[PDB]
């Protein structure tokens, strides 16, 4: 709840900045791609037999 | 001798193609060759030459 923070603004600023730079360094450690694993899993067996 | 004759006369044989690669320059025909296949009925088995 509030009323603990309007008298204590530095606590609120610290919470804001720590969630900011908790996400901002974590963006540099996860990969980026176009799409997630949308395709179903599939296993293929394969042989070749000449002639 | 019976086992060797069966192993000789009941086989699948890879016999390739007519116009297989690398073909000669100008070839226009290509078809798979169906060589020896396995026997199916008992009458094909009982005509095996010993």
């Amino acid at each position: 709840m509030s009323k603990f923070f309007i008298d204590r603004p530095i606590f609120a600023w610290v919470i804001a900045l720590v969630i900011m730079l908790a996400g901002g360094l974590s963006i540099l450690s996860l990969p980026v791609n176009q799409y997630p694993a949308i395709a179903p899993p599939a296993i293929a067996v394969q042989v070749s037999y000449p002639g | 001798d019976v086992s060797s004759a069966i192993q000789a006369q009941n086989v699948q044989i890879s016999s390739g193609q007519l116009g297989g690669l690398p073909a000669v320059k100008g070839q226009q025909l290509n078809a798979t060759i169906i060589g020896k296949t396995r026997l199916q009925t008992a009458e094909q088995f009982e005509n095996i030459l010993l």
